[PDB]
């Protein structure tokens, strides 16, 4: 028999759904893999006898509950399947939003941009799919470890009343106001007051 | 002799429009009929029967923003036969565009204040009074921008009706634009745009 | 015990794809005289039973029009059908504490009208997915 794929995972961020596996411990470098998804009663081939260690599942519906499986194969004999359960809008990772800061004077003006989703040939953002999308802002200076937080549902925010001539560094993340779902933080972008 | 027969709907003001053709006689007249989708009888609008103009206000006749309707225009030509073309299924809630918000810009010495006033609409509540846009779309909000030069803009957004851009230099020209957004139905008004100048202090 | 959250109807994406799907089907539907999800559907259904009525119409539309009919009206059909299915499963926990002689007769009279119109009946229901979406909203929240 053939050993099945190892460390199989669906790497999904911003609805970029990629099923990833690793080539198994096998001293014979002749090995093909085939990946499938569920279409109602029946499975659909998506990657058929590929040499690659990944398969792109971004064409899947957001609101669809899908189960994905992959096997390594050679000749007529195949491996056991390794299945994962997967629903994009519930399970994908919320990428970090983009932010620009325009500090005029004793103020910090923020502007946000939700991550764009690759499912659609149109400019859709994760904010366009989730009905409860909002931004968490976390701010501090550069000599303190202490933090402060503000939540905003709009693409703009102004941090008002702070000490002047102090460089601040801020980050933003996506989250849902009706879920316990947190998105990934951005890296702090800093602008001087 | 009849073409482009359609609804043009703004803030639930629902106007029927059509155009003549390459055969539009001197005395060519148009009659409008409307009905609610799923009805057999076509109602006749009292005003727009055998009229020479090319539009008809059906606001009172399609007042239910949650309803679906149809309208048709009958063009009769001097030489003969009549042509009747109707519109696509019309839903005011889904097809209406948003008018720019009703704003007064107030120039201040070191800031710019903006007041957005409610707009009444022809759609009524159960008790029979006219609704504001805010009353129809609970998701309505205002996005304001204050443009200085290609590289610098100030932004404010919210559900409130009072906005003030703080921290400006006196005696400076700014461009303010205020936009209504309805995200759920992906509606967006054209911007209201003020050319304002902070007072010279 | 049988209500949907308003949140389920407030996704700009799903609303755009549902309404765009309904418009492409309704443009090919010139039968202005007959309306499926219309007042003939709500005849003699108390308002506390109206969501269960819409529970029956949604699963009807999924099983008899949308599942056999997944082949046309793309790309919207691909995204709307998984959304509508998620709405039927939330509603499996719905059961009327009373007489459903009016709901079953009207949902059956509906299934009869779609089938007496053959294929024209199936496109009409897809052209009425905005009415289904919005009757499901107004009936279950
Ligand atoms: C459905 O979305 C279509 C695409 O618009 C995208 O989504 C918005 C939020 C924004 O990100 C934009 O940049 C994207 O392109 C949109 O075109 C469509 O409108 C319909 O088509 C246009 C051409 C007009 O005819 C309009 O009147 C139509 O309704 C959206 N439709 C609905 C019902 O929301
Ligand atoms: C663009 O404007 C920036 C912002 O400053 C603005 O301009 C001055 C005149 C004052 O009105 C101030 O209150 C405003 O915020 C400038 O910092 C920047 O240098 C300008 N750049 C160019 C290319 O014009």
């Amino acid at each position: 028999m053939i050993p099945p794929p190892e460390k199989v995972r669906m790497n999904s961020v911003n609805f970029k759904n990629i099923l990833q596996w690793e080539v198994p411990a096998f001293p014979k470098t002749q090995l093909t893999f085939t990946a499938q998804y569920e279409s109602y009663r029946s499975f659909q081939d998506h990657c058929k006898r590929t040499a690659s260690t990944q398969c792109d599942f971004s064409h899947l519906s957001k609101y669809g509950d899908y189960t994905v499986r992959v096997r390594a194969e050679l000749a007529d004999e195949h491996s056991e399947w390794v299945q994962v359960t997967f629903c994009p809008v519930e399970d994908t990772i919320i990428g970090p939003p983009e932010m620009q800061i325009e500090s005029l004077a004793e103020s910090l003006h923020l502007r946000f941009s939700a991550p764009q989703i690759e499912n659609e040939p149109e400019t859709w953002t994760l904010k366009n799919i989730y009905d409860s999308w909002a931004y968490r802002v976390q701010y501090w200076k550069q000599g303190t470890n202490e933090k402060f937080q503000v939540v905003s549902p709009y693409d703009s925010e102004v941090l008002r009343n702070l000490e002047p001539w102090t460089t601040y560094c801020i980050q933003v993340q996506g989250f849902l106001l009706d879920q316990q779902r947190t998105g990934e933080w951005s890296e702090p972008i800093c602008e001087r007051t | 002799l009849l073409q482009h027969v359609k609804f043009q709907s703004s803030n639930f003001e629902n106007i029927l429009t059509w155009d003549g053709g390459p055969a539009s006689t001197s005395d060519t007249v148009y009659s409008v009929e409307y009905k609610k989708y799923g009805e057999r009888k076509w109602l006749a609008k009292a005003g727009c029967q055998r009229i020479t103009q090319k539009f008809c206000d059906l606001t009172m006749e399609t007042r239910d923003h949650q309803e679906f309707y149809y309208a048709k225009v009958t063009a009769v030509s001097a030489g003969g036969p009549p042509v009747t073309k109707m519109t696509d299924r019309f839903s005011s809630l889904q097809h209406t565009t948003i008018k720019p918000p009703d704003v007064t810009c107030i120039p201040k010495v070191r800031s710019i204040q903006m007041l957005v006033h409610p707009t009444l609409t022809p759609v009524l509540s159960e008790d029979g009074h006219q609704l504001t846009l805010e009353e129809i779309f609970h998701d309505l909000f205002y996005r304001l921008e204050l443009h200085v030069n290609h590289t610098y803009q100030m932004h404010l957004e919210g559900k409130q009706r009072e906005y003030e851009f703080l921290g400006l230099t006196p005696d400076t020209e700014f461009l303010g634009s205020i936009t209504i957004l309805t995200p759920i139905l992906s509606k967006e008004s054209a911007p209201y745009v003020c050319r304002v100048k902070t007072l010279p202090d | 015990r049988c209500k949907l959250h308003v949140r389920n109807f407030q996704s700009p994406y799903i609303v755009n794809r549902t309404f765009m799907l309904a418009k492409e089907a309704s443009l090919a539907d010139q039968n202005t005289d007959v309306r499926l999800i219309g007042e003939k559907l709500f005849r003699g259904v108390s308002a506390k039973d109206q969501c269960y009525l819409m529970k029956q119409v949604l699963q009807f539309t999924l099983e008899d029009v949308l599942l056999p009919q997944s082949d046309r009206f793309q790309p919207y059909m691909w995204e709307v059908v998984p959304f509508l299915t998620k709405l039927s499963n939330k509603l499996s926990s719905c059961h009327i504490s009373g007489d459903d002689q009016n709901i079953q007769k009207n949902v059956r009279r509906l299934k009869e009208t779609v089938k007496k119109l053959g294929e024209s009946g199936e496109i009409k229901a897809i052209g009425e997915l905005d009415l289904l979406f919005m009757s499901l909203r107004n009936a279950c929240v």
